[PDB]
Parts: structure tokens; sequence; C-alpha cells
């Protein structure tokens, strides 16, 4: 009856493992062992940003690398000016229980979402001089954990109903639904060519989806706990995940296996955010131990420590120019570092 | 011999009192500075007590040599500093008592009243109210003369007032309202869970009651004899100077013991 | 169902995988070719730095 | 978006007059507000400015001590008192909304003005006053007295077009950026003290007077204007 | 600093003022989370005061209550329960008519209570415990393995309170406020008032360094 299914599944998963072990001719560390190390990155705070009265759960930079949007629990989406510490906009949210916010590449819209199961799209560059609610996207059963913009009319959302979604903004309808995860999906990252995207979930799994045909192109399984953060390499061929098991792991798409791990014995707390530098050499990860760590992505070394928050670091962001790193935490402050 | 060396209590009470405030200001810079009303109340009380402590040799010299041998401006400045910071310390004790009472017995309105900005404007109003006594001590004071030179409130029925006035506005009203505030606070905490259960909850409640009793007792024992001697020497007519300088020594002992009771017994420092 | 669950995973089973040496070489080449354009590697001078 | 200005009329010299402007269709309290007048046969002239929240109020040198600018945001109205009116105050007054943040477009909307018949600064020089022009390309030059390039890399020049019988409308803000509702055939380019506006493939609704305005420091100064005719 | 930069800074100051004015108003409010079950009576309690998250606001004796219900979340609790780290109190609804009704209702109630009362985020947060179906326990009869007690009224509900209070580990820091619900009168919210008052004093003493 159902005997054939489990046997066939474990057999072809075992041959997937056999092919993966055959393609592991060496490791990243052996090739990168003759690189001069980066050293110590003593990046210091340049701006501190006050005005949030509750804890910050998300931020996202701009393409222009000067504006940034931040979401807090006080029902506030604040659009800042990094250079002058000027509040460009303050958007009151209909629901204060938000975990994600996004900034469109065109600079015309921002996105927000959280426990209300609705992705809200707000319009900035409009008449009447005020930010207005342009779109409400509903159809997810779980909370909205991450959202990223493709274009002014396409968005991608990750939710805690084991699914991802691709929405058309103008019609407000589910263009594509990405299914296959077993646990709740926490993070999301689009490739630079906007054709593929990786998504990390609570089944200790990352999944590479193709946007066009809506098919799970790849599945990577190395972690032991819930994956909370995921980020693409600037190349678009590799990606990096952070989980609750106090480890970051770097995977390749073409090699279809894990490349590197980033861990230390004195860190036992999870990872809330992950990001890369402009060249991808420096992997910045926000931890629960009130600090952000800066690993060398090729050598698995703790290159630097950003220690300026007296609460849980919740969100990270690196500019498209690569000039600065903004860090937001649970102590109602977010800081620019360079 | 003579009971003058026994007034070496004008040293032990002195230096420790300064030390009692010397470690106080560091608490503002080594911990939460002004995020709470209690911290800035402690800071103003410590500053006032240190400025009370500063005028120790200006009385120990008057006791040691039975005259004031300094200038007129020194007499005016020292007496005004003494009166000003005395009233500031008393009113700061009073408003910390009122703040604890408001936090316990009117807790819903304490969500609005117990704002650091409101505490700041109340502290500013307290220092401005004490500025009345400070300025009136500047303008109405001076040094008299008789082979000794004397410093007092030189201007008599006019000295019956500004003695009964400092008694009324500096002793009776603060002690009555701190007694009412603390007894109502204890009566409220008598019927509060996590303090009237079992194990250590009653121990914590009795610790709070002991703190209330000791601060009231320290205030009354360290500000009653000064006022009693002042009234009975303004009204009625060798041992007088000795007893008077034991009394004002106890008045300094209040400034020594005050930052102890209001800073070190506070559980929010560490 | 289980048939679709095994069919999709068998469809993604057969893909062209390059070795880990090619991956490491590509990541090294990408990081080396964009190192001078990374402001977070070396501290930029204050004249050209907006922060 | 509507800015309807009323109160103007004929007044004898030595009088007082109350101008008003009702604002609708936009969040009035978020905008700083400006009064700019134009003489009957001459160019534009800045008069007054009030900030959002009525925090900053600025006047021109020829109206200080006798002009007052105020606002009420619940009633969505802007007000201008004028006292001891001179014959030089005979002008048409325009009420202008402007907002200031990063990437904003100030002086974007201009009201329908109202008439009033009373009977160190940077110099913007627009030397040409009549350029004949069709499907051709035209260029209009403006010049400065001091450089308009601030230390933040932002060149503080604005270009307005006044079609015949119509209020001026914003073409170019900050010397290069093209405003909303404006065709892409307009281009603004300039360096320190020297600026130009290029119109490729001139068509209808291009006839008018073109004004260059600086925004480094109050008082804001316009050029004389350049007229394009068929 | 240029003229437009000065005006932008002035707008930023106005936004700071508006943010402070909103922060004071959100600081005078009280947030409570309903965390019982759909088979417990969460919806009946919120409606007696007069899909997605639901959040109700109502003021009782100069105290605005922000009552949040998260019963429509079919996801892992550990990934969003940290969003309620600093709530004032937890309201937990339990149906007394659940041992002989739909399967494992009482076991689910005790399991959820042991999950929440012993959670790392709610280590000092007091729990308001409502026991529903007070008029239905009297007609339902415990008769269903370790009761060893009689099967009359006015003791089975005491047994249920003892069972729920027995799960309270690490005491002398938090209090369970137990209350039989009366669906007719307003005594539900008064108790919610009183317990919250007992929270604020218990906070305020700490805020004044006396505890
Ligand atoms: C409330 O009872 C009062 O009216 N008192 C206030 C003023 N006091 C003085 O002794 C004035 C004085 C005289 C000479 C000199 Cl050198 C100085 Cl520094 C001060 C007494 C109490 N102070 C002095 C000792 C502790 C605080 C009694």
């Amino acid at each position: 009856e159902l005997d054939q299914l489990r046997q066939e599944a474990e057999q072809l998963k075992n041959q997937i493992r056999d092919a993966r072990k055959a393609c592991a001719d060496a490791t990243l560390s052996q090739i990168t062992n003759n690189i001069d190390p980066v050293g110590r990155i003593q990046m210091r705070t340049r701006r501190t940003l006050r005005g949030h009265l509750a804890k910050i759960y998300a931020m996202h930079w701009g393409t222009d690398s000067r504006l940034l949007v931040s979401a807090s629990q006080d029902g506030k989406l604040i659009i800042w000016d990094s250079y002058t510490t000027n509040k460009v906009h303050a958007i009151p949210l209909r629901s204060s229980w938000v975990m994600t916010c996004a900034y469109a590449p065109s600079g015309n819209y921002v996105a927000c979402g959280g426990l209300d199961n609705i992705c809200s799209i707000y319009n900035l560059k409009t008449r009447e001089g005020n930010v207005r609610v342009s779109r409400e996207l509903a159809g997810h059963t779980g909370y909205l954990s991450c959202c990223r913009f493709l274009d002014d009319n396409q968005i991608v959302t990750s939710s805690g109903d084991t699914t991802c979604a691709l929405w058309d903004i103008e019609t407000g309808q589910q263009t594509t639904t990405f299914t296959g995860h077993t646990g709740d999906v926490m993070s999301l990252s689009l490739a630079p060519d906007t054709r593929l995207f990786v998504s990390g979930a609570c089944d200790a799994s990352a999944k590479l989806w193709d946007v066009r045909e809506g098919m799970c192109r790849q599945t990577f399984t190395g972690h032991e706990s819930d994956i909370n953060a995921i980020c693409f390499f600037p190349n678009g061929n590799a990606f990096a995940t952070g989980s609750d098991d106090a480890t970051c792991r770097l995977f390749d798409l073409r090699a279809d296996q894990e490349l590197m791990t980033y861990s230390h014995d004195n860190i036992i707390c999870g990872i809330t955010s992950v990001s890369f530098s402009k060249s991808g050499r420096l992997l910045l990860a926000g931890y629960d131990d009130f600090n952000c760590n800066v690993w060398d992505a090729l050598k698995a070394d703790r290159a630097g420590v950003l220690a300026g928050h007296d609460n849980r670091v919740s969100c990270l962001g690196v500019t498209d120019d690569g000039m600065a790193v903004a860090t937001g935490s649970w102590d109602s402050f977010l800081k620019i570092w360079n | 011999a003579i009971p003058v060396i026994i007034t070496a209590v004008y040293s032990v009470v002195f230096v420790v009192g300064l030390v009692g405030n010397s470690l106080v200001m560091f608490v503002i810079i080594r911990y939460t500075k002004m995020k709470t009303a209690t911290n800035i109340y402690i800071f103003n009380l410590a500053l006032a007590d240190a400025l009370v402590t500063t005028t120790m040799p200006f009385q120990s010299t008057v006791y040691l040599m039975n005259s004031w041998p300094f200038g007129d401006v020194l007499c005016k400045i020292v007496l005004s500093i003494d009166y000003y910071n005395m009233f500031t310390s008393i009113f700061t004790l009073t408003m910390m008592s009122v703040d604890r009472y408001i936090a316990v017995c009117h807790p819903v309105k304490a969500l609005d009243f117990r704002t650091p900005l409101k505490a700041k404007i109340i502290n500013i109003c307290i220092w401005l109210l004490s500025s009345s006594v400070g300025i009136s001590a500047i303008v109405l004071g001076g040094t008299k003369v008789r082979d000794v030179i004397e410093c007092s409130l030189q201007f008599s029925w006019w000295d019956l007032f500004m003695k009964i006035c400092v008694f009324i506005f500096a002793f009776v009203i603060p002690v009555l309202i701190i007694i009412v505030c603390y007894t109502l606070m204890i009566l409220r905490l008598k019927s509060v869970r996590l303090l009237s259960g079992s194990r250590e909850k009653d121990r914590n409640l009795r610790r709070i009651t002991r703190l209330v009793l000791v601060v009231v007792a320290v205030f009354v024992v360290c500000w009653t004899p000064i006022h009693i001697f002042i009234l009975v020497e303004a009204l009625g007519s060798t041992a007088a100077l000795s007893s008077y300088y034991f009394c004002i020594a106890l008045g300094y002992t209040n400034s020594s013991l005050n930052p102890i009771l209001y800073a070190f017994l506070d559980e929010n420092f560490k | 169902q289980a048939r679709k669950l095994v069919e999709q995973l068998k469809m993604e089973a057969n893909i062209d995988r390059i070795k880990v040496s090619k991956a490491a070489a590509d990541l090294m080449a990408y990081c080396e070719a964009h190192a001078k354009e990374d402001p977070l590697l070396t501290p930029v001078p204050a004249s050209e730095n907006p922060f | 978006v509507q800015l309807v200005e009323s109160g103007g009329g004929l007044v004898q010299p030595g009088g007082s007059r109350k101008l008003s402007c009702s604002a609708s269709g936009f969040a009035f309290s978020s905008f700083g507000m400006h009064w700019v007048r134009q003489a009957p046969e001459k160019g534009l002239e800045w008069v007054a400015y009030i900030s959002s929240g009525s925090g900053t109020i600025y006047y021109a040198d020829t109206v200080k001590g006798r002009f007052t600018i105020s606002r009420d945001d619940p009633k969505n109205t802007l007000f201008l008192q004028m006292t001891s009116l001179r014959s030089e105050d005979t002008a048409m007054y325009y009420c202008v909304r402007s907002i200031y943040y990063y990437g904003s477009s100030p002086f974007d909307f201009w009201g329908q003005g109202t008439t009033l018949t009373v009977s160190s600064d940077i110099v913007m020089t627009q030397a040409t006053s009549s350029v004949p022009v069709p499907g051709e390309s035209v260029s209009i030059s403006c010049r400065s007295s001091k450089s308009l390039l601030h230390s933040n890399g932002n060149t503080y020049l604005y270009w307005f077009l006044q079609r015949p019988g119509q209020s001026p409308q914003l073409l170019i803000y900050r010397m290069s950026n093209l405003a909303s509702g404006v065709p892409d055939r307009f281009s603004g380019s300039g360096s320190g003290t020297a600026f130009t506006l290029t119109i490729s493939r001139l068509e209808a609704e291009d006839v008018g007077v073109y004004y260059c305005m600086q925004h480094l420091e109050y008082p804001l100064t316009f050029g004389a204007g350049t007229k394009l005719e068929l | 600093v240029s003229a437009e930069d000065k005006a932008a800074a002035e707008r930023s100051k106005m936004i700071d003022k508006n943010l402070r004015e909103d922060g004071e108003k959100q600081r005078r409010e009280i947030k409570l989370l309903l965390l019982g079950t759909s088979n417990s009576g969460k919806n009946t309690i919120v409606k007696q005061m007069k899909t997605g998250i639901v959040e109700n606001k109502f003021t009782f004796k100069e105290l605005t209550f922000k009552m949040v219900d998260v019963g429509a979340q079919r996801s892992e609790r550990k990934k969003w329960i940290h969003c309620f780290e600093g709530v004032t109190a937890i309201i937990f609804c339990v149906e007394l008519s659940g041992y002989d009704l739909q399967t494992s209702r009482m076991a689910a109630s005790l399991k959820l209570f042991d999950s929440i009362c012993n959670n790392k985020w709610f280590i000092d947060t007091s729990l308001i415990l409502f026991l529903n179906k007070k008029d239905l326990l009297a007609e339902k009869i415990l008769t269903i393995p370790e009761y060893k007690g009689q099967n009359t009224y006015e003791e089975a509900a005491v047994y249920i309170q003892r069972q729920f209070e027995d799960l309270n580990r690490n005491k002398e820091t938090k209090e369970i406020y137990s209350h039989f619900t009366c669906s007719t009168d307003t005594s539900n919210i008064q108790f919610v008032f009183d317990a919250v008052t007992d929270v604020i004093i218990q906070n305020n003493l700490k805020y004044i360094g006396l505890c």
C-alpha cells in the first residue's frame, strides 16, 4: 500500500546524500587558509537615533543609502535621515505587533507586517503631503515574519503558516504560493537578479525557490534549531543562515551543500539577524547577548564586535553603498556604525 | 576637665557626613541618573546635606572661642547657606515621603504624577521656596558686638517671629505629614499580596515597616532638641552653650545619617 | 500527498552540482575583485566619509 | 489640492488690508507657507514665510515692521495683515505651499493670487527677456551673485514657468530634479553662479515667462525672467 | 546649515514632540493578554465587559485596558510570545466543563498553563485565572483517578483551583489571581481592576526601592 513511498523517499534521499558527499572534494577553509586575515574591525558608532519608545523589531535601508525605515512595538514606522539624524516620516500603524518592515527599491513605498496576518503597503511619494495606506494584503494564516520588495507592483512575503507568497500589489491577489516547508518560516532574502529567493524556516531548513514557476528548486538541511535569519551573498550563488543553535552556516546553491560554519564556544545564544558587507567578505550577525558579531565569511574568524546596545539586538542592515551598518535592538535605540 | 573635647562629635559627624554625600553623587554617574524620580530626589537631598555639612568649622570655632571673629559678609553667607540648605533638606525628605505615599495609595494617578519632569519642577519649586529663607537671611542678619564679637539674626518682639516661624514651617508640618503618609502607606501594604502571604513576604513587609519607623525616629530625635532649646531661650531667660551645641550637633547628626537611610537602604541602587 | 512529496524531491534530486573547490574559488574571486569597493574592510578617510 | 486666495482690492495709501488663503485637498499643517507677490508688469518678489507649527516667521526687507503673516491649522487658513500700505505694494499676491525634508519638492503648488491696488542679498540675473521660438530646442540662462552650491552637495536653484494668464508652476527643483506632472523634455543643468534650462522639442503650453529662484538664504530672490514667444 | 535643512530639523523636532505626546498616552494604558482556549471562554469574557489578532480597548475607573487575544494563531508559540514580554498581567480562561466534554480539554488546559506560567518571559508576570462554567459544573456532575473526594458542589471547583495553583513553580515572585466567573454581573472586570492595582503597587514599590 503505502510501503513503497517511504522506502523510495529514503532511497533517493540517501542517493542525494551520496551525490553531495561525492561533490565535497575539499572545504572552503582549506582553500581560504592562505588568505591574509582581515584583522580587527573596530567600527564605532557615528549616529544614535532616538524617538522610538518601545523595542525595535525590524529595519530596512534604502537604495540611496541615506534613508532607513524602522518598525517598533509602539505602533511606529519611522523613516530617518542617517546623515543628519532627522525624522523624515512617522507612520502610525494600525497594529503595533509588527515584526517586519521593508523599503521599496524605487523609494516610493514602504511595507510592514507582523502578528496581524496582513502585509501593509504605505505610499510615501504622494500628494497631500502625508503617508497613506496604499494596500492591505491578506491571505496568510500565520503572522507575517518577513517581506521584501521585487518591484513597485510585486512583493514576496514569508509567514508562519509554512508558506511563502508572491503578491501583485495593484490587484492585491496571491500571484504565487510557495509550499513545502514543515515548520514556520522566519526569514527571507531575494537574489540580486530577482529570479530566485531563499527562505529559512523552523524545520531547520532553507529552501531555494524559483519565482517564475513557483517550484522548490533546492532544499538545504544542516541546522539543529529554528532558522531566524537568512541573507544572500552579493554574488547570488551562496547564502548564509543564522539559527537558535548559536551558529551561522554558509551554503552554496550550485554545490548544493553547506560550505562553512561560524560558531564559538562562549556564545550560547541565538541569532536574530544576519547580513553581509558590500563585497560579502564580512558577515555581520546580531545575537541575543546584547552584541553584534562580525565574522570573516571566508575564514570563520570573529573579526569584530559591535557592543553598544544594552538589550537584545533584533535587526541589522548594511547599505547598498557599503558605507555603514545600522543596528536596531530592544532598547528602543538604533545606531549607525562605521 | 571640660566637656569641650566631648564635642569632638563635631568631627566624626562632620567628615562622615561629607563622605555620606561624596559616595552619593557617584551613584548618579555610575548608575541610572535621572530615569526615575527617586534618583533625583536622592541627588537633591545629598547636595543639600553636603551643603549643610560644609558649615561645620563656622560653628566649631564659635564654640571653641566664644566669639565670631570673621567678617560681616562671612556671617551673612554662612547663616544664609545654613538656613537655605536646612529647609531644602527638610522639604526633600517631605516630598520623598509624599512620593512613596502617592506610589502606594494612589497608584493609578501615580502613572501620571510620578514623571521625572514633574519631579524636576517640584524640586525646582522646593529650592525656590527655600530661596525665600536664604535671601531673608542675607538681607536680615549681620554681626553684632559687645571683648567678643557675635554673629546672629541682628535686626525685641521681631525675633519671636522667624523663630516660631521656622518651628512651624520646618518642624511640625513636615513631621505631621510624613507621619500621615507613612502610616497610610503601611496600612495599604497590610492588605497587599506578595507581602501578606507566607515565608518571606511578611519578612519583607516588616522590613518596610522598620524602615518607616527608623526614618521617622531619626527625624524626630535629630530635630526636636534644637527647636525646644530655641523656643525656651527665645521665651525664657555656662551650661547653656554646652547643651545648645550638643543639640545642634544632633542637628548635624541628621545630615550625617540621612543619606544612609535614604540611599543605602534603597534596593534600586544595585 | 506522499506521491507528490517524493516526486518533487526526486525532481530536485537530479541537478548538476559543481565541486566545493569551484565554489570556494568563486567566493574567493568575488571577494578579491570587490575588496577595494568595500568601505567596511578598511576605515575610510573622514573627508570622503559621510559619517 | 487647492489654494484659494481672497481679500484683495483697491485701498487708499496709508491703510491696512487683510489677505487670506483657504487651503484644501492636502494636509495643511505639514507645509510651510509663503507669500510671493508680482507687480502688474514686473517679475515675482518674495514677501513672507511661516513655518509648520508657526515656529519660524520671516519677512522681506521692504515689508518688515508693517506686514504680519499668520495661520490657523484647524481652520486651514493662511493670513497676511498689511499696515500703512504704500504705492509700491500694488501687486498680485500668490500663496505658495512648500515642505522641507530629504527629497521634498518645495514651491510645488501655487495658489490663484489676489490683487491689491494701493493708489548683501544674492542677485539672480536673467539677462535675456525675449527669445523667439515649433518643435525646436531652446535654452534659458540664469546667473547668480554668489554660488548656490552648498556644502552638502545640493545646488539650491528652482525653475518656474508662468503661462499667460496662469499662476507659475514648478518645473525644476534643486537645479536638476524634474517635478511631478512635468514632461521629461525639460532639463536643468548648472554649475556655481551659472545655470541653464534646456527644453527639447518645444510644443504648445511652453509659451510663458521662466523664472529662476534661489533658496540658500532669506530673502529669496528671483530673476527678472525670460519670455518665450511664438 | 542651509535654510531647507533648518526647516527639516524643525519638522524633526515637531515629530519628536508628537512622538512624546503619543508615548505618554500609550504609557498610561495597561496591556493584558487573553491566553485561554477557544473551548474555554476567551470570547465570552471580552464581550461581557459591555483569522488574525484581535485587540480590544475599554476604560474602567480611569484605567484604560489593552486586552489582546491571540487565539487565531496556528503557529509556534515560542516565536511570538516574546512580543508580550512586558505585559501587565496574563488572563487565562479555563472551562470547568472540560473533563467530560471534548477530548483532552482539561489536559490541554493544564498543559498550556504549565507552558505559560513557567515560561521564561513570564517569570515575574502575574496570572489572572478565570474559571468558567460555574453554573455548568453544578449540573455536569469529579466523576470523569486520584481525586479521593466526594462529588458534590463547592469542592470540585476548589480542587480545580488547587490543581492549577500547584503548577505554579518559583513562587514568592508572582501571584495567581483566581476568580470564578459570574457572567451576569460586572465582578469580572472589577477583579481585573483590583488585581491590576495589586500589580501596580507591586511594581511601584520596586520603582521606589522599597521592594
Ligand atoms: C531650626 O532651628 C533653627 O532656627 N536653626 C537653623 C539655624 N541654626 C543655626 O545655628 C544658625 C547658625 C549660626 C551660626 C553659624 Cl556659624 C551657623 Cl553656620 C549657623 C541652627 C541649625 N543649623 C546649624 C546647625 C545645623 C543647622 C538652628
